[PDB]
Formats: structure tokens, C-alpha cells, sequence
């Protein structure tokens, strides 16, 4: 089942903001698909979301500012492998 | 007034085991940044003595150690030595302030070193002071342990009240306490009376000096 | 060795300014955040301000905001401080000190500090020291002299005897502050009262603040 | 008049490509790499913290201008006059985003198929805390086809708990200084561990200043040590375009200075784990068998914990040992996996964790199997051999279930034994061995010139045996009499 990712780091999370990524082999169309359906299931509850990139090419999935409300919803969307919570980097 | 509360002072015999606590908030300490510890030896900058809470910087003792849990921290000394006498301070970063605020201070004072009777000497005004119309007896208090005296003036055999500056006890370079007193008066009352006497207790014991115009 | 000394210090009046310089050298600046750290005499550290290594950090503490501004030359390893409409409550030692720059990521510890430049702001001007001799008593063991050093501003004053020459048994005393706001020290030398008429005693008081040098022979009564 | 890096970096005897840099905005106007680097026009970064900016004092450029020229400046830099693209993922406040960072790493992805197929490498002198999506990109684009440089980060710390430091793939680069130790940053330092690959020059380097076009200015960091890797692998594609990375990371390896740095400097359970390498360019525009050593992270103290140690796609897997500090271990094997051959560790069910430790190695058109043996109860012990005509045996391992105990294996009777054997055009192998009657804490054997350690072993029988591992050429056998078993191969 799909599982949820933080960084260890507390003081380096940026909760609000998730990385979905899809299992592999998921093409564009139903990333794509998977992005809106999500955003209407929020919706329905009662939750504005914002979809702020669409991945195809590296990794399946999408970018997605929601409120960390949904996460348990966004795991059980179809051909979720995983979700990761944002999280800062810093010049070394 | 320190956003990082640490107690004014410690202190402790040659051999114990003291410990320096330092309290935050939510802000700083319990927010997750870590707490740096400083000495500063009389008279010197600071330096660096714990790092990242727990972390000894090259050259500093195992005696020396450090720790953090919720919103405080805390530094400890064991085998406590003389050298060991200094101010510490803790730091840390606060996000409401956006800055690497200090604790206070905590005074640290090595216990344990005989006691020390003071050696007092007082001078009259010199003549040169009386040709530029001012007088001051100045009585000079040495080599005591502990550092607290109280200092007492008498005109004859009455108090002075007036005219009187007392410096506070100073750790002397073989350390033990010194400090001064000074007694200002016109010319006419040092020349009015028949004596001055600088009256110096320590430790429930009081030692006299006293000079006169003649 | 990696080294910082700050300068620039002075005796100013309120509503004045100064600026503070301080250089840095044996270590790789460029990489390196710097902070201003004072120290009002007999007190605390306060936390003055800060700057990044490439100056996209900057803050300052609430007591100087506005008045106090930071910045740094990497080309040529300084920091700054220019400091305008002072304030009695800014007269402190203000020292520079380094912390290496994680950009945010970590907090870390300032590491090495330097020895620290003096501010003094009162609307007081300088002034030197008036020194009389305090002549040894009339009386065969040891005996004291000494030359009293009397109101002047700001501190510190240094007292040497002989021009060095005479170290032992020496003991300058810590000034005491009068309430007119000018300091006075005493400086007391014991001596074998069997030397006394033969061997002279000369007090020599520096008060650098003023540029006042005094030499004043100390004779028996 | 030469910097001391760029000496440092430079062999006794000294020869088309991209470099894509994910950082902060750069100064392309510099002297040093002025028409030499392109600005795409790609940024995705945070907003900086306000409260604490002024954008009128702030050198947005500082940190990207410097490692460019690190990278590819006329005068100062590694790889002279080399061609670069910059990417902003990192805000004037030297901070960006895991999301950030992966849509510049998707946007490289793009421009690699509608460009011109040839090398490039991708430098990231950033580092954030471990992350599962980041890594995967990284991978991803490893697999393409594309080098990845990062740097190990700065916080005297286990590179294994940041990315995109932790991605196996990524060539991870610590800083060493002048005098090749360790750099201190502050009261940190450079990151080490076994997700590290080598350091790199990272103290006091000079490079390209934004304050104006032909300034200067001295700076350290691991971002600096990953730049001087990224010029290196930059001149060694530059010269072999059709260069893997696979091959890439072996000949880096390779041709590093060896045993120059002071591991005291490490803590003491990271010293085994850390390799003890310097980076240098290959005295070499340009055969030989390279094989280089995987430590695996801890199994942890469960009873039934195993630790698995992997190789990069193209690589063999030609031994496979492990090492347990406490010494309870019940040994290793080498398994299938996705018709891969892995190195699996076995915990002991009093110990408190075991590596697995793989020796992994580039041989063109090899065949390599794995055969395996059962506990006997014989005298002669347990025993397996490479039947097979032209097959070589490249190392041997054994794994036992109690807890009390040419071209052949033996093991204890009690134990399971097992033998990686190799079919390759002119592949030959034998074995070194060296014993002590008292050990004092490790016994050694190492191949000879011209020869490289496949696999290394201790003889069975013994109980004060903590485990066995490759460093280099030499096999190491570290005792709590015993003799340390070396198997040497070579391509004629
Ligand atoms: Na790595």
C-alpha cells in the first residue's frame, strides 16, 4: 500500500506542500487524471487545493498545495505508490 | 531581561561538580536550535566551550560538558578548578527575533581558600592637594578573603557620613580581594579636627587606621 | 593563525556617530557570517547584529534597529558597523565574531571572537588626571608610598614606576567612579624604608584618552 | 602562481560534453566563464525571508558565480574554457526545495532528448535532508545515461541521512584541505560515511567573484569539492565521450590519491566505512579490470536481520563478505534478486547488526552464477567448486544457521558454502594467502601490481573472527591464529 514521507529534519519540512508519486509505468494522461480527481474529492470536503506541476519524463505524478488534512485521502487515490511532504535544500 | 534565563551565579570548592542551567521558550531552545556555551575569563573576550549542546571544542577539558532537553539546557563542570572562575554564557538562535541571543551570565566562584584578615593603609591629603584647596584621604584595603568589607569614617571619634566613595571588592592578581575607600573634605575640616580614622571590618572583625593635620 | 580585530572606538557625544571596522585574516572569510557582540562594562553580552557571507542575511537587535547599520568588503576581509545617534545606554565593548555560514540550514556556534574595541558615549569630554604625591609616613621594615590620580575621564588610565623599572611590590588600585561622574585610582608601591633619601620614587601616569603623560616624584614628608 | 588545488587534483604524470548546474543565479558576464556558459532560462525557487533581506546589500550571485568558475573558468578553473547551462534552483538566501530541485531535474531530462545525444553531467552542490522522491530522480536520470555530482554536505554528519548525498548513483564528494585531512566548517565539516564515493579539494579555493567581472574570491565548502569532481568528469568525457558512468566512477576511483587523509578525524565506527580517497584527473586520456568496495548499511539487532549490499546495473558482483563489530554474526550469500546478484548478511541472534560488503567490478562480457553447497559434517568441511570449463572462481562466501561452530571453496561443515563463478575472454585468477599466530587486531593480504582483489575471506575454524572486507587491493581480516584469503584476477 502507499506510504507517506517526511524529512527527518524537522526544522527542513515544508508541510502543505506533497510530492504524489505514482507507481511506474503510470502514463501522462493518468497523472494528469489522478491530479483532478484529487482536487475534486478535496473540493467535496470542503478543501481548496492547488495542483502546481504535472511530472511525466523522470518521475509519474504531480505537485500538489493542499492541507495536510487530505494526506490519508491522497493515499488511497488510484496508482499511488507514494507521498513526500516537501522539504527545503541549502547551498553547501 | 535576557530572552535565556540563567541563574546569576555559582559556585563551588576545587574538586565539585557544579551545574549551570540555561531556560528558553518555544522560540529559541524548544524550537528546535541548538545551544552554544562561552567563557569569559576576567577580563578577556569569550571563547568557545560547548558547541551544539554537547560538543567540546579542541583544548577544552572533559571536565566540561553540556546538554539540552525541551526548553532548557544545561552545563556541567566537574573536578572544578581555580582557572575555572570566569562568566558563562549560553546562546542560541530565536526566530522571533531572528538572532543568536545570550543568556544573561552566570558568575562562577571557586570556593574554599583560607580566610584572609585585609591590610589597610591611609593616607592624609598631600600639601600639594591642600595649596589647591581640596583634601582627601584615601584608605587602601588589601589582600582579603572573603571579598566583602564595610567601610567606616570617623571625624575624631564621630561617624562621617558625607563625602565618602568606596569601590567594590576586586580580585587581585594573587587572588585575593582589594578595594578602596575615599573621604573628601574641604581644607578647613581636615585642619578642624584632630584626627581621621578609616575603620575597616571584615568578617566581624574591624581593623583601625587613623592620620592627623599635624 | 585565523584572527579578528576590531577598531574604530572612541569617546563620542550623544547623538553622534562611529563607525567600527574589524579584519579578518588566516581563514577563508568569504564563507563566513559575521556578528557584532557588545559588552556594557560590568554586564551581559547582547547580540548587536549579523550578516551573511554574501550579505542575504542581515537582522539586528531591537535596541539598535534604525540607528545601526551592518555590512561587510570581502575583497577586503572587513566588517562594519556604522553607528549613528548614540546613546549612553550603547557604551559597551563591542566585539566582532564569526560563524560559518550554513544559509539557514544550521545555527552555529560563534567560534572565534575578537579581543574587542571601547565605546564610550557621555556628554562628558575628555579629561586628564590631576596627580598629587602620597608621601611614606615618618617613621626600620618597609614602607608605602604612592600617587593619588584624581579626576579624569574616560578610563583607563595606566601608572607605571621608575619608567618600569620598579614592578615589585607595585599595586595599582581599581578606580572608584565619583558621583560626578569622573574616576580617580590610587597607585601604591612598598619600598624598604632604609631606601628612602637615597633611592627616588617617580609615579608615571599615562591617561591616554586625554594624551596626558604625568611624572610626579614621590618624596619623604 | 598555480593554485594549490588545482596542483592537487594533478598526477606526477600529466588529454562535446555538458555541464548543467542546479544553484543559485550566476554572474555569466565574469571574465572567467563569459560565453562559456549559457542561462537557461529555467528558476523555481522560494521566496527569500524578508525580515532578514535587503535586496540592495545582497550578492545573489556569490555561490553559483564561484562554483562555475570552479568548474570551467579560463584561469582557475578544472576543466578550462568547458561549456555550461545554469539552472536557479536555489533563492539569493542559498535555500531551495526537494520540488524545486526535481522540476530542474526534469527539465534536464527534457533538454537531454531534443538535444544532441553526447556526455553531460549534472553538478548539485546542495543538500537537504534524506529524501525518498529526490533520490529516485536522481536515479532515474543516472540510468539515462547522465553523470550526477553533490556535494556530502557540511554538517560533520553520515552523508546517508542527506540527499541527493544518500543516492547510490550520485557521485558523492567530501572536502579534504591542503594538508588532505578533513575540512572544518565552523565546528561541523564535511559529511562522511560509507555514502560518500571520494573528497575533493573544498578549503580555500579561488574562484570567480560577482562583485565585478575579473574579481577573485577565496571560498569552502563540499559545494566546492563536488565542483572540482564535476570538472574532472567533465575532462574524462571530454576525451572519451562514449565513457559510462559505471566506468566513469571506477577510473575516478581508481586514480585517486590513496591513504592520504588522517581517519582519526572520522569517528571511530565511521572509519571502516569512509573511503580514504583524494580526487585526481587520470594521468590518462586512456585495459585493466577495475573493482571498487560497497559497504551496505547496518542490518540492525534483530535476530533475523539481514543487510543487503548492492552494484550499480553494469557492474558483476564478484564476492560478497560482512562484518559485525560485536564478531556475532552468521555469516553471508549471495542471492538473485531481479536476476541481479546481490550480497546478503545474516545477523546473529545475539548480535546487534551485521554489513554486508560487496566487491563489484566492470568485466565486459562476463558470465557470472553463483553455486552453492549444504553442511556436510566431513572432516574436509563443506565444498563447492566451478565445474563449468572457463569459469573462474572470483570469491567465496558462507553463511551457517547454529550459532556455535584451484577454483574451490571450503567452508566449516556446519556451514553453507558459496562461489561465485565468472566465464570472461581471458579472465584468470588465483589465490594469496597470509597468516598470524597472533593476531593483534587484523590480518592482511593484497594482490600484486597488475593484479585486483576479487574476493577476500578468512580461513574457517576460527572463533575470534569479526569479518572480512576488500580496502583497495588488500583483503583484511579483523580478529577480536588466523590467515586472510585473497582472490586476484586479472584480464590478459
Ligand atoms: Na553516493
Amino acid at each position: 500500500t502507499a506510504t507517506f514521507h517526511r524529512c527527518a529534519k524537522d526544522p527542513w519540512r515544508l508541510p502543505g506542500t506533497y510530492v504524489v508519486v505514482l507507481k511506474e509505468e503510470t502514463h501522462l494522461s493518468q497523472s494528469e487524471r489522478t491530479a483532478r480527481r484529487l482536487q475534486a474529492q478535496a473540493a467535496r470536503r470542503g478543501y481548496l487545493t492547488k495542483i502546481l506541476h504535472v511530472f511525466h519524463g523522470l518521475l509519474p505524478g504531480f505537485l500538489v498545495k493542499m492541507s495536510g488534512d487530505l494526506l490519508e485521502l491522497a493515499l488511497k487515490l488510484p496508482h499511488v505508490d507514494y507521498i513526500e511532504e516537501d522539504s527545503s535544500v541549502f547551498a553547501q | 531581561e535576557s530572552v535565556l534565563t540563567q541563574p546569576p551565579s555559582v559556585s563551588g570548592a576545587p574538586g565539585q561538580r557544579v551545574t549551570i542551567s540555561c531556560t528558553g521558550s518555544s522560540s529559541n531552545i524548544g524550537a528546535g536550535y541548538d545551544v552554544h556555551w562561552y567563557q569569559q575569563l576576567p577580563g578577556t573576550a569569550p571563547k568557545l566551550l560547548i558547541s551544539g549542546n554537547s560538543n567540546r571544542p579542541s583544548g577544552v577539558p572533559d571536565r566540561f560538558s553540556g546538554s539540552k532537553s525541551g526548553t532548557s539546557a544545561s552545563l556541567a563542570i566537574t573536578g572544578l578548578q581555580a582557572e575555572d572562575e570566569a562568566d558563562y554564557y549560553c546562546q542560541s538562535y530565536d526566530s522571533s527575533l531572528s538572532g543568536s541571543v545570550f543568556g544573561g551570565g552566570t558568575k562562577l566562584t571557586v570556593l574554599g581558600q583560607p580566610k584572609a584578615a585585609p591590610s589597610v593603609t591611609l593616607f592624609p591629603p598631600s600639601s600639594e592637594e591642600l595649596q589647591a584647596n581640596k583634601a582627601t584621604l584615601v584608605c587602601l584595603i588589601s589582600d582579603f578573603y572573603p571579598g566583602a568589607v564595610t567601610v567606616a569614617w570617623k571625624a575624631d571619634s564621630s561617624p562621617v557620613k558625607a563625602g565618602v566613595e568606596t569601590t567594590t571588592p576586586s580580585k587581585q592578581s594573587n587572588n585575593k580581594y582589594a578595594a578602596s575607600s575615599y573621604l573628601s573634605l574641604t581644607p578647613e575640616q581636615w585642619k578642624s579636627h584632630r584626627s581621621y580614622s578609616c575603620q575597616v571590618t571584615h568578617e566581624g572583625s574591624t581593623v583601625e587606621k587613623t592620620v592627623a593635620p599635624t | 593563525e585565523v584572527q579578528l580585530v576590531e577598531s574604530g572606538g572612541g569617546l563620542v557625544k550623544p547623538g553622534g556617530s562611529l563607525r567600527l571596522s574589524c579584519a579578518a585574516s588566516g581563514f577563508t572569510f568569504s564563507s563566513y557570517s559575521m556578528n557584532w557582540v557588545r559588552q556594557a562594562p560590568g554586564k551581559g553580552l547582547e547580540w548587536v547584529s549579523s550578516i551573511s557571507s554574501s550579505s542575504s542575511y542581515i537582522s539586528y537587535a531591537d535596541s539598535v534597529k534604525g540607528r545601526f547599520t551592518i555590512s561587510r568588503d570581502n575583497a577586503k576581509n572587513s566588517l562594519y558597523l556604522q553607528m549613528n545617534s548614540l546613546r549612553a545606554e550603547d557604551t559597551a565593548v563591542y566585539f566582532c565574531a564569526r560563524d560559518y555560514d550554513f544559509w539557514s540550514a544550521y545555527y552555529d556556534a560563534f567560534d572565534v571572537w575578537g579581543q574587542g574595541t571601547m565605546v564610550t558615549v557621555s556628554s562628558a569630554s575628555t579629561k586628564g588626571p590631576s596627580v598629587f604625591p602620597l608621601a611614606p609616613s615618618s617613621k626600620g621594615g618597609t614602607a608605602a608610598l604612592g600617587c593619588l590620580v584624581k579626576d579624569y575621564f574616560p578610563e583607563p588610565v595606566t601608572v607605571s614606576w621608575n619608567s618600569g623599572a620598579l614592578t615589585s611590590g607595585v599595586h595599582t588600585f581599581p578606580a572608584v567612579l565619583q558621583s560626578s561622574g569622573l574616576y580617580s585610582l590610587s597607585s601604591v608601591v612598598t619600598v624598604p624604608s632604609s631606601s628612602l633619601g637615597t633611592q627616588t620614587y617617580i609615579c608615571n601616569v599615562n591617561h591616554k584618552p586625554s594624551n596626558t603623560k604625568v611624572d610626579k616624584k614621590v618624596e619623604p614628608k | 602562481s598555480i593554485p594549490w588545488n588545482l596542483e592537487r587534483i594533478t598526477p606526477p604524470r600529466y588529454y562535446l560534453v555538458e555541464v548543467y548546474l542546479l544553484d543559485t543565479s550566476i554572474q555569466s558576464d565574469h571574465r572567467e566563464i563569459e560565453g562559456r556558459v549559457m542561462v537557461t532560462d529555467f528558476e523555481n525557487v522560494p521566496e527569500e525571508d524578508g525580515t532578514r533581506f535587503h535586496r540592495q546589500a545582497s550578492k545573489c550571485d556569490s555561490h553559483g558565480t564561484h562554483l562555475a568558475g570552479v568548474v570551467s573558468g579560463r584561469d582557475a578553473g578544472v576543466a578550462k574554457g568547458a561549456s555550461m547551462r545554469s539552472l536557479r534552483v536555489l533563492n539569493c538566501q542559498g535555500k531551495g526545495t526537494v520540488s524545486g530541485t526535481l522540476i530542474g531535474l526534469e527539465f534536464i531530462r527534457k533538454s537531454q532528448l531534443v538535444q544532441p545525444v553526447g556526455p553531460l553531467v549534472v553538478l548539485l552542490p546542495l543538500a537537504g535532508g534524506y529524501s525518498r522522491v529526490l533520490n529516485a530522480a536522481c536515479q532515474r536520470l543516472a540510468r539515462a545515461g547522465v553523470v550526477l555530482v553533490t556535494a556530502a554536505g557540511n554538517f560533520r554528519d553520515d552523508a546517508c541521512l542527506y540527499s541527493p548525498a544518500s543516492a547510490p548513483e550520485v557521485i558523492t564528494v567530501g572536502a579534504t584541505n591542503a594538508q588532505d585531512q578533513p575540512v572544518t566548517l565552523g565546528t561541523l565539516g564535511t559529511n562522511f560515511g560509507r555514502c560518500v564515493d571520494l573528497f575533493a579539494p573544498g578549503e580555500d579555493i579561488i574562484g570567480a567573484s560577482s562583485d565585478c567581472s575579473t574579481c577573485f574570491v577565496s571560498q569552502s565548502g563540499t559545494s566546492q569539492a563536488a565542483a572540482h569532481v564535476a570538472g574532472i568528469a567533465a575532462m574524462m568525457l571530454s576525451a572519451e565521450p562514449e565513457l559510462t558512468l559505471a566506468e566513469l566512477r571506477q577510473r575516478l576511483i581508481h586514480f585517486s590519491a590513496k591513504d592520504v587523509i588522517n581517519e582519526a578525524w572520522f569517528p571511530e565506527d565511521q572509519r571502516v566505512l569512509t573511503p580514504n580517497l583524494v580526487a585526481a584527473l587520470p594521468p590518462s586520456t586512456h585495459w585493466q579490470l577495475f573493482c571498487r568496495t560497497v559497504w551496505s548499511a547496518h542490518s540492525g539487532p534483530t535476530r533475523m536481520a539481514t543487510a543487503i549490499a548492492r552494484c550499480a546495473p553494469d557492474e558483476e558482483l564478484l564476492s560478497c563478505s560482512s562484518f559485525s563489530r560485536s564478531g556475532k554474526r552468521r555469516g553471508e550469500r549471495m542471492e538473485a534478486q531481479g536476476g541481479k546478484l546481490v550480497c546478503r548478511a545474516h545477523n546473529a541472534f545475539g548480535g546487534e547488526g551485521v554489513y554486508a560488503i560487496a566487491r563489484c567490478c566492470l568485466l565486459p562480457q562476463a558470465a557470472c552464477s553463483v553455486h552453492t553447497a549444504p553442511p556436510a559434517e566431513a572432516s574436509m568441511g563443506t565444498r563447492v567448486h566451478c565445474h563449468q570449463q572457463g569459469h573462474v572462481l572470483t570469491g567465496c562466501s558462507s553463511h551457517w544457521e547454529v550459532e556455535d561452530l584451484p577454483n574451490q571453496c571450503v567452508g566449516h561443515r556446519e556451514a553453507s558454502i558459496h562461489a561465485s563463478c565468472c566465464h570472461a575472454p581471458g579472465l584468470e585468477c588465483k589465490v594469496k594467502e597470509h597468516g598470524i599466530p597472533a593476531p593483534q587486531g587484523q590480518v592482511t593480504v593484497a594482490c600484486e601490481e597488475g593484479w585486483t582483489l576479487t574476493g577476500c575471506s578468512a580461513l574457517p575454524g576460527t572463533s575470534h573472527v569479526l569479518g572480512a572486507y576488500a580496502v583497495d587491493n588488500t583483503c583484511v581480516v579483523r580478529s577480536r591464529a588466523v590467515t586472510a584469503v585473497a582472490i586476484c584476477c586479472r584480464s590478459r
